[PDB]
């Protein structure tokens, strides 16, 4: 008899994204048991009896563990559902555990090799078994738990038909002496995927609306599977029963008492803009640098009010290219420096976005309010390990004079930032990966004064806006003044060399804009007069 | 300082 | 059988100024069980099973709990108070969590897909549901209630018949996985009020007395509404209540013995001077303002002896206009200086009380004396914060010397 | 074992007599601290100017040997970490290293172990 069900087929467990998970699965698992015994024999090998799934929240462990149980011919599995198995008297917890090992061991002492399978599946593990001696308080009772636990998967009696199973958010919690060979041998681990599986599972989750024709014929699954970076499984799976209840909803009416059509609700339909509005209000992963921070980040969009502003992304795009390609410079560096108000922030972080890559990140001093050097250090740190985890990685670092506490009376500032930056900007991620790292800064010299600039790979240079053809042609790329009131201010300035920043002329045309309309070039003058200049 | 914190407690059965 | 109870109605409910969140709860969570069966079998679709509240002290949240609870067909729910099932002995609290669930259970495996709803309440959630250390030698206090409640509501055995709701005022302390798209779906904001919100609790709160002449002709709803800048649901009660307190006390004499008169009890009614005085005396709101601060800060008043008053005054009126009609620039700043006992704080103080906007804070260093300068961040930053829930805020920052506690020797600062 | 591939990334090339003979020299100490009792301890600084390859250089001095028992001491490891924490983490290794009958030990990057900037300038004492 097979320990396979004969109506099985891998389309029906319903999981997408894990092909490979579960081929190293099934191949360290279940080979021996499918195979002839007799070559089985003559090889004289035991069977595995242990497998660890881990990984973020949101991921598909359970399903996993729930269908590897229906698959199998074997009994009903055991289940355990966290800290069930505590008890309040004294050897009641041990009781618990020694019932679960009962019958696999009559049936192996009865029937001995030719004997069926026993199923057994931990859910929450780490709660239960932790490094023995870590506990200050109630230890007496996990510790002898613990043991227990031990002597039972692999003791002086042996078994060859159990298989357990775990599952956890926190692996590095658990006892070693569980992981070793022997007892848990196949560790796993669950991650977020990519843009192949999440086309897959936005496949899974539509096929029985697409079978009945409750959906439409104008939305296309590849735009969604493009739109939606740095979802999870549960997160896709959200947005459809979302969409879902906002075509419900439209048939329905609530004011004083509830009513449906009935006579409506026939031809029903999933539209495209059902999908747009439960994306933009509904669902937001919880993961990665997303819309809400590039809104921010980039207030007013970017315009082209001359040459420079190509240049910049020119060289942005020819390092990204390069931080790709390259293989014996995993790691990149560069420093974007201006004078103050001249738009660094905005052009590093448009950078970052068309770099495309899977992982991005931005640090920033307005996030850390009021930390100490510890806090700060510990905040970097902690950014960096999770670039490193990827593959490709981007981050940026603006505004460092800011990170750095520096005051130009004493002049006093934190060395242990410092060190921790220049210890960063050297150190390479792990073999096989690549990391590419943007600053931005304000004041170079004092960052020369330090040592700093000669951790960089290079510098590229943010100007201002220098002459009167540039300012009139971002005005009227801004379309704040008429071609009349333009004209008089050409008479002005077209004779003259100007000195402004970006982030400065919106905030001068709105104060201007507030007088009234006889006095409003005058008093837009006036402040550019005031301005002054200082190339 | 600080005081210490709240604690769990074992219980024994007895016969009769 | 349906599952709403066939006598509802909306305007019973007595909830007024929260329209949207209602209709964004109803249609997440109550869309699907409300249409026909048949239909929603042919989608393949789950319901939701949970929802949380979060924001600040007295704005309706329990309020709407237990109207959603009360609105359905189905069992009496069950309400559990902050930390009702921590025990003494080792595994009592996770079994009193495992109790909670035990009926769902059972009907769901008796009926199946037509079984009944079962209502959970958790109130004070943050009190027993923080965070998981996850690291050795930092392990919470309970960390196996979280393990607990994390395994019943999502877990191997599968269950259709089951919603939880939970109120916080701290969402920020609550774990990670109790709040992914599987286990808590639908989280809500419940805030300050409008002038339109206002109003309409008004009305809900003064309807009673309207009905049976206990109010007089005097009194316009209309004018409250606009006067009551910044109130939360819970003031304008108590408001209403204080009113009603001094209209009853006239009729009463105390002193020798508690009397009575219970002649002219009969032609008793409310009128605008009761309202007027309990705006004055009893009700004080938090996000709102008060008049006894401009009169500590303007002591003396204000005397126009020159030009320069009406100068500096028209130049805070048009920052004042630009920060109200400007969307390209949303924050704006602006220094007074001069020479010592030139009067410039009362001129920030009367600028900040002409602007006229709901949310007016003064920042002093009056009240941190002796603080260390990690108390004045913590200080600065909550008086910041306050202000990011309002539509227009005005903050007024004095003494910046004091602030950094400047000494020309040396010098020396606080950086 | 260390793990070499990391700080010898792309391997060594002699393009010069200079290599040669700093390798040279660094075996001859090698013998020196092997076969010496006079002189049961031995020190050796390496200076160079910036990007010049000194602790690759180091690296393959340390392995060419094969002493029982090899360590490198590195920055990279203690990140936020107190004035306190890396005596302890020195100590220990050093601790470590007396064990065994011949020891080698590597000190890479010191001006980064003293925390050294030149305005004023500050260091941990
Ligand atoms: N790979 C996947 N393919 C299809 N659906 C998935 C996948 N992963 C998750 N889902 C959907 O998400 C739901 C929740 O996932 P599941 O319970 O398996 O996650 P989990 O990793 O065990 O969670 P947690 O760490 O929060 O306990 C699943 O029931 C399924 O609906
Ligand atoms: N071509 C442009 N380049 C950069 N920013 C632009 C451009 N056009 C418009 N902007 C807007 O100008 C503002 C630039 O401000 P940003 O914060 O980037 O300046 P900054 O020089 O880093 O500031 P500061 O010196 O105050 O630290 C943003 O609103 C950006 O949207
Ligand atoms: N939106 C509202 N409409 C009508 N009455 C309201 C509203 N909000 C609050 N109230 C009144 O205030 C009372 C107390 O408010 P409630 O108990 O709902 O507050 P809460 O948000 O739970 O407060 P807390 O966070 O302090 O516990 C309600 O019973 C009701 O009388
Ligand atoms: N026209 C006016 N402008 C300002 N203050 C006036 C005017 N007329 C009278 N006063 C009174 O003068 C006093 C102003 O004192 P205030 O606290 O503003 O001084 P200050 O300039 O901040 O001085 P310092 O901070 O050095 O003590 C207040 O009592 C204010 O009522
Ligand atoms: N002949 C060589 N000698 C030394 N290093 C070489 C040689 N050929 C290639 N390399 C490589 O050059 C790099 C030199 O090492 P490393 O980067 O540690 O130098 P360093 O001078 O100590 O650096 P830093 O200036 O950052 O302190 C290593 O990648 C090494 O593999």
């Amino acid at each position: 008899q097979s320990i396979i069900n004969p109506d099985w087929n891998f389309e029906k467990m319903g999981i997408g994204g894990l092909d490979k998970e579960f081929s190293d699965i099934f191949r360290r698992a279940f080979a021996s048991r499918v195979f002839p015994p007799e070559i089985v024999e003559q090889m004289g090998c035991k069977h595995v009896k242990g497998i660890l799934l881990y990984g973020p929240p949101g991921c598909g462990k359970t399903l996993l563990a729930r269908q590897i149980g229906k698959m199998l011919n074997a009994r009903e599995p055991k289940v355990v559902n966290g800290p069930e198995i505590l008890n309040k008297y004294v050897g009641e917890s041990e009781a618990n555990i020694r019932k679960l090992f009962a019958d696999a061991e009559e049936e192996q002492r009865r029937l001995g090799a030719n004997s069926g399978l026993h199923i057994i599946i931990f859910d929450e593990i780490d709660a239960i078994c932790k490094q023995r001696g870590s506990m200050a308080g109630s230890t007496g009772v996990h510790d002898t738990v613990v043991n227990q636990l031990l002597s039972k998967i692999d003791g002086v009696e042996q078994l060859n038909n159990i298989l357990v199973i775990g599952m956890t958010n926190r692996p590095d919690l658990i006892d070693e002496a569980l992981l070793r060979p022997g007892r848990l041998e196949v560790k796993m681990e669950i991650g977020l995927p990519d843009e192949k599986g999440r086309l897959q599972i936005l496949h899974i989750h539509t096929a029985r609306m697409r079978g009945h024709q409750l959906l439409s014929a104008d939305v296309d699954i590849k735009e969604l599977a493009v739109e939606t970076k740095n979802f999870s499984g549960a997160e896709l799976e959200g947005l459809v029963r979302a969409a879902q209840s906002t075509a419900m909803n439209r048939h329905i009416k609530a004011s004083t008492k509830v009513e449906v059509d009935m006579e409506k609700a026939e031809s029903l339909q999933v539209t495209r803009g059902d999908f747009l509005a439960s994306l933009e209000n509904d669902i937001k992963p919880a993961f990665g640098t997303n819309q809400e921070d590039y809104a921010s980040y980039i207030m007013n969009g970017i315009i082209k009010w001359g040459d420079p502003v190509t240049r910049v992304l020119d060289d942005g795009e020819l390092l990204v290219q390069q931080t790709k390609n390259s293989d014996r410079t995993p790691l990149v560096s560069v420093l974007l420096e201006g004078p103050p108000h001249s738009g660094k922030t905005a052009l590093a972080a448009k950078i970052a976005e068309e770099s495309n890559f899977p992982f991005i990140k931005i640090c920033s001093p307005d996030k850390m309010i009021g930390f100490s050097e510890t806090a700060k250090c510990q905040a970097m740190k902690k950014i960096f390990d999770d670039a490193y985890k990827s593959q490709l990685s981007c981050v940026v670092v603006d505004d460092i004079e800011r990170l750095l506490d520096y005051v130009p009376i004493g002049p006093r500032f934190s060395n242990l930032v410092l060190q921790a930056l220049l210890v960063l900007l050297k150190k390479a991620p792990p073999q096989g990966r690549k990391l590419l790292i943007i600053g931005t800064t304000s004041r170079k010299d004092v960052l020369q004064e330090m040592e700093m600039l000669n951790a960089f790979s290079t510098t590229i240079h943010v100007p201002n806006i220098a002459t009167g053809e540039q300012l009139l042609e971002a005005l009227e790329l801004l379309g704040n003044f008429k071609d009349k009131e333009r004209t008089t201010i050409a008479q002005q300035v077209k004779g003259k060399k100007v000195w402004i920043g970006i982030k400065k002329l919106l905030m001068l045309i709105e104060m201007s804009l507030q007088m009234d309309p006889e006095y409003r070039v005058r008093k837009f003058l006036a402040l550019l007069r005031e301005e002054g200049a200082s190339p | 300082m600080a005081e210490d914190a709240d604690m769990r407690n074992e219980l024994e059965e007895m016969q009769r």
